[PDB]
RNA sequence: AGACCAAUGCCAUGUACGUCGCACUCGGAAGAC
């Protein structure tokens, strides 16, 4: 269990945080909510900051060092747990801005203000 | 008594090269030799590369820093390189 | 311009090259004269 991929959700409201093996086998998995932030709270960097680095010790008891992160949706967490994950003492050997990009995809949701 | 020197709190090296902030940084850590306080904080803005590996480990070598860590919610996330001195 | 010029114990003599880069987020309620 040396090589594993970790990936992130960026929304504008959470920041998941999840491992796999190249295999697309899980190995842990941490959140906002998982660390104990409820409210808005878990939309700020600082969340997905500490959901990063408690990813990263369930990673390593199990041997995994190279990693490569997948980012999914925007939101404020991009920039913090990428670099959280380095400050853990792993190393991440390339960032993928994989997100759902539908051509025309499905009609999507009615407006916030109506 | 040291009284005829002054010290600051922040350090500013925009764009500066290799042995240049080399030149600086040094100066700006012993500056507070004589009068020490909690700890410094770095901003560049961007650059070209990545210095702060070669930073990071003078500071952790540094004779008069007790240690070196990050930054929290006001320190631009924990990539700021905070100077925790003695 | 035009006199005279016979000779220099042994070794090894170097050093010498393959150069570049630092880091910040989107927003409650509020009626009437």
């Amino acid at each position: 269990i040396e090589s594993g991929i970790a990936h992130i959700r960026s929304t504008f409201n959470n920041t998941i945080v999840t491992i796999t093996d190249t295999h697309g086998n899980a190995i842990s998995w941490s959140s906002a909510g998982a660390l104990g932030f409820r409210g808005s709270r878990k939309s700020t960097p600082f969340a997905a900051q500490m959901a990063a680095e408690t990813a990263a010790k369930g990673s390593i008891e199990h041997g995994l060092k190279t990693l490569e992160v997948t980012v999914k949706g925007p939101g404020s967490g991009r920039e913090a747990a990428i670099r959280a994950l380095q400050a853990a003492g792993l190393e991440v050997t390339a960032i993928r801005d994989v997100t759902p990009v539908p051509h025309n995809g499905c009609r999507p949701p009615k407006r916030r203000r109506v | 008594k040291g009284k005829d020197y002054h010290v600051s709190l922040e350090l500013d090296l925009r764009g500066e090269r290799y042995e240049n902030a080399l030149s600086r940084v040094e100066k700006y850590l012993d500056d507070a030799v004589l009068a020490g306080y909690p700890r410094v904080s770095i901003i560049h803005g961007k650059g070209t590369g990545a210095l702060r590996k070669g930073v990071q480990d003078l500071l952790k070598n540094h004779r008069s820093v007790k240690s070196s860590r990050f930054g929290e919610a006001g320190e631009g996330g924990s990539g700021v390189t905070v100077v925790e001195l003695k």
